[PDB]
């Protein structure tokens, strides 16, 4: 069977999102 | 590029039966030395034996370093050829034995087999999660081709390579997994809303099709000294460029030798030995010769080629005179190639080839007078006069060198022998060995 | 149809072979003669143990440096693991030297002389040497005239840590060199720029020769902490040594803060980012492999360390592709266990010596392990090959298809003369 | 196939069980009395009872002294430490030559230690730090403790850590889903790699994927280590391997040789003696070989007379090729073998005799079959005649140009014409010297 | 303790002397040399009295005549807690220290300061450890039951002792030592309960032990100089300690001696092959002996009327006349047959070699003819020839076999002069070919 | 002899605002979509639309309204030249140096 993906934990960390139409930047 | 002394020599000029042609690959004459050098070339190409000393001996201006560059040019790529002079061993931060050990270990190449994976496609989404201070970085990369799509996981080096040469969700990138290289090939999405803080004019490439991930076998050659310097301390890769490798301990070298034999045993690596060329080998101390005599007997030893232009002269560090400036222990374990002086036709062919390399057109009578002055004086003087005569002929606005141009070049620029003659009639004008000089003209 | 396979000794196998040869003090002829005849049997048992697999003579384990330590060890809803590594060498110091030479008291003048030499007769003091400070501020461009007194009375590592790139005024004597001007442009510059590529020789040489996938060749032999100085009867000595060995500023500098703690400090406590302790000053290693001196055992060296196991791994692929059923023969059970765990690593369908008709009925099972009626076998293999015909004849007797035997032999050992 | 370099046809002394040297055994031809003396020396080293015993191998050039040194090294085996050295290696620009000699003296001593190790290992399940009350207090850390949960086969253990261990844990760059390995002796952490319990094909960091470790999380294992006394001295002089700041910054500084004091060596000796007395360690004394001992000056010799009298000194084998020569560093002292008479009184000299025509011929025979070459009988006679006329080494090296010249004519066998062609192409010392004496401009 | 194989001076345990400082013919491993042993005994009493400072004594004689043996006898007769420094003449030509600085460090390693202090320690066997923790672990309470063979007690513990017991994991049945003022706890081992092993302590649990320290003046100089730590005493990078801190250490040591907190224990510096120093070193040594904190310097040399280094003239003993004017000289003499045979028998007894009488006579004869060291070298290489034929006692044939296999000075010299064309001479000439 | 083309934006800052997105993400504050920065120089004024990742460099170089800055094209990576000369005498005692307002247009490509 298909093995589960590794857990992803991003707590208290900024984020930079880059998409086709719009770029975000989430800050604290 | 630019024109050097041995820019006309590309190879050794030999047949399949190791027989020299009279004129081939920029080399003319010197048949026996070229045949012996071809034998040494096949000895290196076999890779079976280790630690052979070859001595090249002859008078000056005969073709010693010409033979060395012929061997290096016929040796091919990926085989190391370390060329040092006799005076580079003396250092203020390295001992003589340490410098010779590093010169020995620079001439042994380790060819490593590496399995890599290549990923090319269009970037769909980049998510980057960083800490507040910006030290810890993690994220995800969403890449696509025509048929496939896969969300990957990134680490610190991938985000560092992604922020450098910024990719912007629609660029086409190529990822090398083993070398860690991010290469931007172009842009295909053609996003309408571009907040132009930049003057990017990126190429319009097609979106690639087929498999996203592809395996590939690569090969790269590294030296034994480079593995030692990398494994010596924490920042040895910098010391491969700054030369801050101060007296690497012996334990590092034993462990590197054992690990290299282990890598040979799994078929991951192989050992490609090369040639170390020591020019002007008479400028070495007796301790260096005593070290070389026992450093030639190791498993990882290259073929050592030495060039000497000296007769029965004093060995450095001692008070006795020995043949070739070398002690008899070093001469016992060496095979000597003897190089001979030239005729006039060889000098003419040398001057014609050196004129063809410098793109300088010579007349017939200019060639005969340059041949005559290269026979009476040395050959290097007549080779040096060619560019000067070309500039003299270019002053008169004609693109051919005549007898008048080379005659003016001979008048303006002096030989050695005419300089000795002019100094010896005017010894009062020049400062002697005792410090006396007459400066006043009356 | 008898096939013999020869493989050369590996480096480790030759190492324990030479150790066993040098151990019994040069009596190899009688060893070989009475090994061929079949006390001395216990002497040649080690020889065939080395010739089979080097793990029987000595099992390979974790490769680490020798720890020159005395620490808190166990003599056997959480547990505490506290750092307690020390050095076995102790330097003993009397209390009198400390109390009358390093600590201030009423009968000595440590602090008075320290103040006189460091504050009063300091030549960067603006209370007495204002002209020198003004001259130096015109020279350097420092906005403060107390900078030189601060620099001259602080240690170097602290000066490296809290160094901040503050602005300096233009009307000064300090400059920008062309090397620094070349350095500052390519700090954030992308690829394919001419200046950027001319200033990035080392990274291109790193990425061309594949240096993030190379292996570590050297590790140290002994690792040892600093020599522990003890003074009997003094808490001050212990506090001073703990402050020097575990200085919080440098220890924080060579580490980093966790991200959730940074979130709790910035948001839940209102500490600005400029007030955070400086962190992340440790140099990056070359690879992931270069970060530590401990090397774990790998299941790629386990195959290659035995020439017989390597040759059998190469031989098993062709028999797997041709779809036969292979019989492997042994003499001991330790090698039986070793080959069982190797086969479970390779995940081959195998059974170990009600099993007979299971072997004939099911064709999915590939390797049968046996120790010295199986008509379904096609290829029989002698690992520990002995040329006694009494055992070999019955081993081929218990084995319609073509029957091929294989013998794994090692060059230059007891088996080659066998 | 395999590589050879002026040796590796020598596998040992080739003695019997009574110490009698057979004529052609072990790759050795002749030198029977020297081989017997070296065998007695090998037994003396194996006796493990004496200290500071020195021999000298005295003879001419190309007579078999280095061959005897590697024969002694192969007879003693890989367990016994053997330290080869040329006399030019003692002159270091970093430290004085006395310290280099004493460093090699301590390097020629072995030690086999059985060391126990406390190991925590497993796959990281949780990673949760707890915060301090006042992070900006100046004294103290930002965190107080970190809870790490490790799981393995038949086990799951919850660990509470001090900050000093967790600094090393985060320096190894662990994450949730990582198999780690913690050493309790020094605080070292090794991150093995990713666990295979999750997906594999979704990474970009060329990682290696390991299964869950066997056994319990907390372990005690026994490791046999092979160290030298120089390793202990170097590891104590420049300390690394602790998690404290001074050892933490000792890894980043550029290494440099220093003058190790006598006090440190005495303390290291005391620790090793306490290890031996508890039945843990075992002492393996070894051999130091100094080839070309005539390159030493009078200061290193005068220090050798003091360093030989220590109660921990190894067996030191010297080699010379000197007649009645002046010692370096002196002007008027003339001594046998270039070695001063205050040291010669403490040596035992072993003579090494030259060869005959038959010995030269059979040495060429073994060097031919080791290099994988086939020679005719007449070519072998011509090579032996050359070896008597000029040198044994010159006849030895001329084999591979003859093999190349035989292969280039589509042949395997070496004939007389190939030897004559290699005679013409390559010269020796005597012919080149005769060309040098009769030459125009210092050829 | 003090691992050692066999040394050349391993049979010397001291000077064999009576209560009237008279030498026995054979005692404590020393035979012969009666006047030299008497002079060394007078020098030993001079060191033991400790009322004089900085006097130089030269031991001079022919080679292989008991000089380093006399130094070893003095060093063994001094015993422990008195400094003995032994350097060679080539040990001060360093690359990071000057010659006078290295000589000053060698001088100051030979003077000690004796300090007696008392510290209170607790040692015993752990019976039961109870530790109670809260939910957050902020406050911890504990009890410790410990015992000796004479008493048992229970202790209420605080927080930091609980943390120092959790670290360095202590279970029941371990023998531990606790220092209260420093918080240092060392596990001595485990007791006699098999179910390392040491005995249970006896007597009082709370004991005051007086420990006698001896610290050299070089150590206090390195510690008081703030430019380097105490780790330079082990690594060896002190780097030209300034003079001023040496005056402060001298004044503080004089103050401690006047107040009664310390006493000076002077020692001996031994310089072997003293002729290999330079003229600057001799000039420094001339004035370094006139200090109150100066040891007694023993110098050994074997040269006679040779060139003094750094000069171009020749002097007796290789030393200039100013240094010889400040010295008293002990002269060693050559040995006889009986003393040679007694030395050979003592050496053979120390190497566990059983010798026949005739083998001993052959060794004595070849020691008189050639050298004492050559016979002492053959006396242990003949045992392996004896054990090769599977016997215990070394007989005459083994000694003859060792004499044939291993050469001495004179035979090797004879073979070199009879075959001089096969060796490399001063002119770099050699003949390696056999024919022509 | 190396030749290069630099495209650069410089001038006095008239406005400096981070624009919030249409739909904010939970768990964060200040989800920015673009940063609007207005530049003013001699005979010129131009308002720019920038990446949100220029805002951390804005906070890093401590750029407020009134300072003169220096924006190069491909890298972003602002750096504060100084304060304008028109704001020189707002305070009696201060340090921020005062450089003149730049000449030419705010957009220039120089070789
Ligand atoms: N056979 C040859 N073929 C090509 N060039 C040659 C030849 N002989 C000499 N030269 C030229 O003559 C010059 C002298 O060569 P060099 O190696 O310096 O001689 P030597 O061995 O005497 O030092 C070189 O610049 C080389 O280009
Ligand atoms: N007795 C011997 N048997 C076989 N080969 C020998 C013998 N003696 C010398 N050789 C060979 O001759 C060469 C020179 O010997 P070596 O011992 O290195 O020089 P030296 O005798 O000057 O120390 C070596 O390559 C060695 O293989
Ligand atoms: N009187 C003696 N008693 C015992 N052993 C002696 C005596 N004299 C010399 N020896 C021994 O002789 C050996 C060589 O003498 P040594 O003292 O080294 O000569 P030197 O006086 O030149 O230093 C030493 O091992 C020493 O133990």
């Amino acid at each position: 069977f298909v093995k589960p993906r590794r857990p992803y934990n991003s707590e208290g960390m900024t984020r930079i999102l880059r998409r086709y139409e719009e770029d975000l930047f989430c800050t604290f | 590029s630019l024109i050097a002394a041995h820019s006309h020599i590309t190879g050794l000029g030999l047949d399949e039966n190791l027989q020299p042609r009279p004129t081939s690959e920029g080399m003319v004459g010197q048949l026996q030395a070229r045949r012996a050098a071809g034998v040494i070339l096949k000895m290196v190409q076999n890779g079976t034996i280790a630690g052979r000393a070859v001595l090249v001996a002859g008078p000056p201006s005969t073709g010693k370093t010409a033979l060395a560059m012929g061997v290096s040019q016929s040796l091919g790529k990926d085989v190391p050829f370390t060329a040092i002079a006799g005076s580079e061993i003396f250092s203020l931060e390295l001992s003589k034995t340490e410098a010779l050990t590093q010169a020995f270990r620079k001439s042994i190449g380790i060819k490593i087999k590496e399995e890599t994976e290549l990923i090319e496609g269009e970037v769909v989404e980049i998510q980057i999660d960083r800490s507040i201070t910006g030290g810890h970085k993690q994220g995800k990369l969403t890449i696509k081709t025509t048929d496939m799509e896969t969300i990957y996981e990134l680490g610190n080096k991938m985000i560092d390579g992604l922020t450098k040469e910024k990719v912007l969700a629609g660029d086409v990138i190529s990822i090398d997994k083993a070398s860690g290289k991010i290469t931007k090939l172009g842009r295909s999405f053609a996003r309408s809303r571009d907040y132009d803080a930049m003057g990017a004019d990126t190429r319009f490439v097609q979106c690639p099709e087929g498999e996203l991930q592809k395996r590939k076998t690569v090969v790269h050659t590294v030296s034994l000294h480079e593995i030692d310097v990398i494994n010596s301390r924490t920042q040895g890769f910098l010391a491969l460029f700054t030369g801050d490798t101060g007296e690497i301990r012996s334990e590092v070298r034993d462990q590197i030798n054992t690990k290299v034999a282990e890598w040979k045993e799994e078929g991951k690596a192989e050992i490609v030995p090369g040639v170390l060329f020591i020019d002007e080998v008479h400028m070495l101390d007796i301790e260096c010769f005593s070290f070389i005599n026992r450093a030639l007997e190791d498993e990882f030893a290259p073929i050592v080629m030495m060039a000497t232009n000296r007769g029965v002269s004093k060995t450095r560090g001692t008070n006795y005179k020995s043949p070739h400036g070398l002690p008899l222990d070093l001469l016992d374990r060496s095979i000597i190639i003897t190089t001979k002086s030239y005729n006039e036709q060889e000098i003419k062919t040398i001057l014609s080839i050196r004129a063809q390399e410098e793109e300088v057109e010579l007349s017939s009578d200019a060639l005969d007078l340059l041949t005559k002055t290269g026979v009476e004086t040395s050959l290097r003087y007549s080779s040096n006069l060619i560019s000067v005569a070309q500039q003299i002929a270019m002053k008169r606005k004609n693109n051919t060198v005549e007898v008048e141009d080379v005659k003016r070049a001979y008048l303006l620029f002096l030989d050695s022998a005419r300089s000795v003659k002019y100094v010896q009639e005017n010894e009062s004008q020049y400062i002697d060995d005792q410090g006396n000089v007459q400066i006043s003209i009356a | 149809i008898e096939i013999d396979v020869l493989c050369d000794l590996t480096q480790r196998q030759a190492k324990l072979y030479q150790v066993l040869k040098s151990q019994i003090s040069t009596n190899y002829d009688a060893i070989e003669n009475a090994a061929t005849n079949d006390n001395l049997i216990n002497a040649v048992m080690q020889f065939r143990k080395v010739c089979n697999h080097p793990d029987l003579f000595e099992r390979a384990d974790v490769d680490s440096p020798f720890s020159f330590t005395t620490f808190g060890k166990t003599t056997s809803k959480f547990t505490d693991l506290i750092y307690s590594s020390r050095n076995p060498i102790k330097y003993s110091l009397p209390r009198l030297i400390y109390e009358d030479l390093i600590l201030p008291n009423y009968n000595n003048d440590v602090d008075i002389a320290n103040k006189l030499k460091n504050v009063k007769f300091n030549i960067f003091n603006p209370s007495t040497n204002y002209e020198l400070c003004l001259f130096l501020s015109k020279l350097t461009g420092e906005p403060s005239l107390n900078e030189f007194f601060r620099v001259s009375t602080t240690p170097l590592l602290k000066r490296v840590i809290e160094r901040t790139n503050g602005p300096k005024n233009t009307d000064s004597l300090s400059f920008k060199t062309i090397t620094q001007e070349l350095l500052e442009v390519t700090r954030n510059a992308p690829s394919e720029g001419v200046m950027a590529s001319l200033l990035n020789v080392e990274k291109h040489a790193y990425e061309r020769e594949y240096l993030n996938c190379i292996q570590r060749g050297y590790h140290p032999n002994v690792s040892a902490p600093p020599v522990t100085i003890e003074v009997l009867g003094s808490s001050h000595v212990t506090n001073s040594i703990n402050n020097e060995l575990f200085d919080p500023l440098i220890s924080q500098a060579l580490s980093d803060i966790p991200a959730i703690t940074q979130y709790n400090m910035h948001v839940k406590k209102g500490i600005p980012v400029e007030d955070f302790p400086k962190t992340g000053l440790f140099p990056e290693p070359l690879n992931k492999n270069f970060s530590s001196n401990i090397s774990m055992p790998s299941m790629d060296r386990f195959i290659t360390e035995s020439a017989k196991l390597r040759k059998l791994d190469e031989l098993l692929v062709k028999l797997k592709s041709e779809g036969h059923r292979v019989l492997i023969y042994f003499q001991m059970t330790k090698m039986m266990d070793l080959m069982e765990e190797y086969l479970t690593y390779r995940q081959y369908n195998h059974i170990r010596l009600d099993l007979v008709h299971d072997w004939q009925t099911n064709p999915e099972i590939f390797v049968f392990l046996l120790s010295t009626n199986l008509t379904a076998a096609d290829t029989v293999i002698f690992y520990d090959s002995d040329w006694n015909p009494t055992i070999d004849s019955q081993a081929m007797d218990r084995a319609t298809r073509q029957v091929t035997v294989y013998r794994l032999l090692v060059r230059g050992t007891i088996e080659e003369r066998m | 196939v395999t590589r050879t370099a002026a040796h590796t046809h020598i596998k040992g002394l080739g003695l019997d069980e009574s110490g009698v040297a057979k004529r052609v055994e072990g790759g050795f031809v002749g030198q029977i009395e020297a081989r017997e003396a070296c065998g007695v020396i090998v037994d003396l080293i194996k006796a493990k009872k004496m200290s500071g015993r020195a021999i000298l191998l005295a003879g001419g050039p190309s007579t078999g002294k280095t061959a005897l040194a590697l024969a002694i090294s192969q007879e003693l085996g890989p367990k016994v430490p053997f330290c080869p050295l040329v006399g030019s290696e003692l002159y270091s620009v970093e430290v004085k030559k006395t310290e280099t000699l004493m460093e090699n003296f301590r390097r020629a001593i072995g030690l086999r230690i059985k060391e126990t190790k406390e190991v925590y290992e497993g796959e990281v399940t949780e990673l949760t730090p707890e915060d301090a009350e006042n992070p900006l207090g100046g004294y103290g850390k930002t965190i107080s403790h970190v809870i790490v949960g490790l799981k393995s086969a038949k086990g799951t253990k919850t660990l509470r850590l001090d900050p000093t261990i967790y600094e090393s844990i985060q320096r190894e760059k662990v994450s949730i889903g990582d198999v780690i390995y913690i050493e309790a002796n020094t605080g070292a952490v090794k991150r093995v790699g990713r666990s295979d319990a999750y997906a594999t094909e979704f990474d970009l960091e060329t990682e290696e994927y390991v299964p869950l470790p066997k056994g319990e999380v907390h372990k005690k294992k026994e490791i046999v280590q092979d160290v030298t006394l120089h390793d202990l001295d170097v590891a104590n002089a420049r300390p690394q391997g602790g998690q404290d700041v001074i050892s933490m910054m000792g890894q980043l500084l550029k290494p440099k040789k220093t003058e190790i004091t006598e006090k440190l060596r005495q303390e290291v000796n005391k620790v090793v003696a306490k290890y031996i007395d508890q039945g843990v360690a075992e002492l393996i004394p070894g051999v130091l070989f100094i080839d070309e001992v005539n390159m030493l000056d009078i200061e290193i010799f005068t220090y050798l007379n003091k360093a030989l009298e220590s109660n921990i000194a190894p067996v030191v084998v010297l080699a010379s090729n000197r007649g009645m020569t002046t010692v370096r560093g002196t002007e008027d002292v003339i001594s046998p073998h270039g070695v001063p008479p205050d040291l010669i009184d403490r040596l035992l000299i072993v003579r090494t005799l030259p060869y005959d025509k038959d010995e030269i011929r059979t040495i060429i025979e073994r060097r031919a079959t080791v290099e994988r070459l086939q020679v005719e009988s007449s070519a072998l006679d011509l090579l032996a005649t050359m070896g008597t006329e000029t040198s044994l080494r010159y006849a030895l090296q001329l084999l591979a140009p003859c093999g190349i010249l035989a292969q280039t004519s589509n042949r395997k066998e070496i004939v007389v014409n190939d030897v004559n062609e290699a005679k013409l192409l390559f010269l020796d010392a005597k012919r080149s010297t005769k060309i040098l004496e009769t030459s125009a401009n210092y050829l």
